[PDB]
């Protein structure tokens, strides 16, 4: 089964924000014939890029692409979130080894200063200009809850509580 | 005009000058006829260090330097620094700061609850709410959730531009007292046409229970200088914390600039109560003339109609 | 002797203006042989737009002021601005630079004052440096430069962690009481491998007039048998902030849990001191036992012990 890829390495785009997704895979060719899957029902695109411009609410749920005879890529989840600071992840599920990047991220891509990363409660880094959280090796003690508190605009705002999870 | 030149001057790290001296380059002015004054983010200066001194004279052009001695936490706290000159009955304000440093501040929201005073005297007790540091003016709106119980409560959204490139809005909700009685909190939300989510603040009366004030009075010490008496007026042992303190001369209201009240403060005590100092400042002439002098104390845990007075008299 | 005044102008946030005026005012110089030069780090200006204007002539003496135009991003380069004038063969330069920037990379710093009760009483008199807000504490040094006094006290600073990854370091330096009342001050120069001009911050004693504060002492005002029985002690006018209040009945000095003390609010009108209220609240037991009841009060401006104490008496009434 193909693989969905999106242009963002996260899946928690903001509002309005542009996303290309790209049905990946081998041995495949013929761009023309990709059919495209939003909550099971077909969609206006074709090629094997969508793009998605302005994204809204509606937009939130799961994707799936299709091509030729095989079966069925997996619904890739991809939700909007609207608060100051909707912290991001590579993936929710990160096979133990992988590399892992927690980033940060303000409304509009707005700068973040005074970053504090916090998991399940206990603070990990502090930071006075944004930075990534960059596991080179994921481990199991990685697992748990990570949220960050950020000064912008001179407001101090704390972030949704995240659920990264490693196998 | 009296153009003014508010100009900091250098800060001096390498010398032991650690106060920096804002010059108020006063031009365009009449002689014997401008007063200088300073003023800190719209709050009077009042400490005697300024060093207003003639530079040169030109006819009626009067150069004035007005040297005011900042600290160097001031002037870095991001102020809003004001020399004011009052001249044929015209007021011009010059405002300085820094240059901007670290990102602009973003629009904050306070919620100023009901005074006592107008809530068990008058009763006519309002809720403000005050968005302040706002960028510009449009597209932002007001909503009041009533939350509990339901009533209409239109009101103003009146918006006051300020002098340091910012704007606030103002919203006051009279309500009614009986619902703050009982315990009936509202919510204020302000909407800006591109936010991330529009800011809500809550406001509740706070739990606890209520204890009956005691309040003393407590006579002049001694005869100080025959110049200023000073009477005391104790407050202790009261939940919460909003209260209304007064002084009546011989059932004369008397203004708040005269006397002064103590921020409350967490008692030691059990009570859990506060503790409170009016210090009413009267010179002779007011005390020897056979004046009394009351302490009123509004609060909620007071019987009705919510007012305990202490009277004091100059012939005990 | 001419003097010399190098100023930047304001950066108006109301008003989109993005120049800013430094101006070289050089009082009292000589008649026909000027020169004033702008240097850049060290480096002759190049732009041309210099508006020199004779401000007035007093004879043999002149004054003038030069006049130059700083773009916003020139300016925020950290460019050490310098105002040269040549006087008799004399080159006297006038750096200004901007207000050496604020708080960088984090790293609040906070100057702490001694506490007005060490100083004139018991021997333990020191100054103390909090920096906050750190990344890290590696290769960051804080001096204690004593400024016009030098002296052979050396500070001892400690580090400290808290619960959102930052590193507080604190540098406490012992002072004397003689140095700090003839006007003596000290610098705190914290330095970090990020900015690298180091951050300072000067104290010295709060200026204006000191006056010697008015203690007074109020009885119980409990009408029979209210248990917890209140001392109120009230100090007025008093200059400055320095000044602490304590009370030592029968002997041993009363714990502060049974003492509270009031901020202090300037005071309207009158003078310029303050006013505190001190309040004692003790239950009904040792209102029949303490006999001698004491208010003391230390300032830096009372008299030579710098103590002023009032008492009161139970046995009244
Ligand atoms: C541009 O200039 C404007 C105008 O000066 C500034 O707006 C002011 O901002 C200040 C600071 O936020 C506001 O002051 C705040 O007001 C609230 C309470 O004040 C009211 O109530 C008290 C009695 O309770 C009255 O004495 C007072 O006069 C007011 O009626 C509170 O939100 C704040 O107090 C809280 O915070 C302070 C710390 O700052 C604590 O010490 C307090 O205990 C408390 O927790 C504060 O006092 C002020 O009201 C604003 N003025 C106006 C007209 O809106 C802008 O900030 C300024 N912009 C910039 C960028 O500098
Ligand atoms: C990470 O967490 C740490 C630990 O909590 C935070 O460090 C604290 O930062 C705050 C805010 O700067 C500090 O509070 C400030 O301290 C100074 C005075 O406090 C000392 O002195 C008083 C007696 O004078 C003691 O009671 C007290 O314990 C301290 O010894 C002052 O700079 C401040 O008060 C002054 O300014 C405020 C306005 O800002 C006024 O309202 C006050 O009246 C007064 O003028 C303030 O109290 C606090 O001391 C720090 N704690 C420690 C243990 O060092 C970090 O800030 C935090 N980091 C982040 C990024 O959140
Ligand atoms: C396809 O199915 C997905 C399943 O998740 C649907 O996503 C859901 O869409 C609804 C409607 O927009 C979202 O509700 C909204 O959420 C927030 C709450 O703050 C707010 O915008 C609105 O008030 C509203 O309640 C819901 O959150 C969202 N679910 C997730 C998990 O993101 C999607 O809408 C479906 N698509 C179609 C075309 O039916
Ligand atoms: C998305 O693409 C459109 C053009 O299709 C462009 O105008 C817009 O700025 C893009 N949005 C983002 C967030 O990059
Ligand atoms: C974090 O990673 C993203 C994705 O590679 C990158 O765009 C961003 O610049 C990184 N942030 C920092 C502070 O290096
Ligand atoms: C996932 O995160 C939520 C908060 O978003 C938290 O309540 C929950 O315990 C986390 N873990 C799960 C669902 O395993
Ligand atoms: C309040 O402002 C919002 C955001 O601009 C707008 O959509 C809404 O219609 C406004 N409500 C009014 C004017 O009653
Ligand atoms: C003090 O810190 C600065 C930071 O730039 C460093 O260059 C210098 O070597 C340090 N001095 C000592 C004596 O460690």
């Amino acid at each position: 089964k193909p693989k969905v890829s999106l242009n963002p390495p996260w899946n928690r785009i903001f509002k309005g924000e542009n996303v290309t997704l790209t049905c990946n895979g081998n041995n495949f060719f013929e761009v023309s014939s990709t059919k495209w899957f939003h909550n099971g029902s077909l969609s206006e695109e074709t090629n094997s890029s969508l793009n998605i411009v302005n994204a809204k609410f509606e937009d939130s749920g799961e994707y799936k692409c299709q091509h030729q005879q095989v079966n069925e890529s997996e619904p890739v989840y991809l939700e909007v979130f609207s608060d100051w600071l909707l912290l991001q992840a590579s993936a929710e599920v990160v096979m133990e080894g992988q590399p892992l990047f927690l980033r940060c991220h303000g409304w509009r891509n707005w700068d973040v200063y005074k970053v504090i990363y916090y998991k399940d409660g206990e603070a990990l880094k502090y930071w006075y200009e944004n930075h990534n959280i960059s596991i080179t090796n994921a481990t199991v003690e990685d697992s748990g809850t990570y949220y960050c508190t950020g000064k912008v605009w001179q407001l101090d705002y704390e972030s949704e509580p995240l659920n990264i999870t490693v196998i | 005009d009296p153009t003014l030149e508010l100009l900091h001057s250098s800060c001096d790290p390498n010398a032991f000058h650690s106060t920096i001296q804002l010059y108020c380059f006063i031009y365009g002015h009449i002689l014997n006829d401008v007063s200088v004054s300073w003023l800190m983010d719209d709050r009077e200066i009042t400490d005697t260090l300024a060093q207003t001194v003639l530079i040169k004279e030109e006819g009626k052009l009067a150069s004035t330097c007005s040297k005011l001695n900042i600290t160097e936490q001031q002037w870095m706290s991001e102020s809003t620094f004001t020399c004011k000159v009052t001249s044929q009955g015209v007021d011009y304000l010059a405002h300085t700061r820094r240059c901007p440093d670290h990102e602009p501040r973003g629009v904050i929201t306070y919620l100023i609850p009901p005074s006592p005073l107008d809530l068990y005297q008058n009763g006519a007790p309002k809720l403000t709410c005050l968005v302040v540091d706002l960028e510009s003016e449009k597209n932002v709106n007001v909503t009041w959730n009533q939350e509990k119980k339901t009533s209409v409560s239109a009101s103003q959204w009146y918006t006051k531009h300020h002098n340091n490139a910012t704007t606030s809005i103002t919203s006051i909700l009279p309500v009614v007292a009986k619902d703050w009685i009982e315990g009936y909190g509202y919510q204020c939300i302000v909407d800006h046409p591109d936010f991330p989510k529009p800011i809500v603040r809550s406001i509740t009366k706070t739990p606890g229970q209520r204890s009956a004030p005691e309040v003393y009075v407590f006579p002049p010490p001694e005869e100080e200088s025959e110049d200023k008496r000073t009477l005391t007026c104790l407050i202790q042992n009261f939940f919460p914390e909003d209260i209304s303190v007064q002084w009546l001369g011989d059932g004369k209201l008397i203004s708040n600039s005269q006397h002064s009240t103590t921020t409350p403060l967490k008692s030691n005590g059990s009570n859990q109560g506060f503790f409170i100092f009016s210090r009413l400042e009267v010179a002779k002439t007011l005390w020897t003339q056979r004046k009394q002098f009351t302490c009123q104390v509004i609060h909620e845990a007071l019987q009705k109609p919510r007012k305990l007075e202490k009277t004091i008299s100059t012939s005990l």
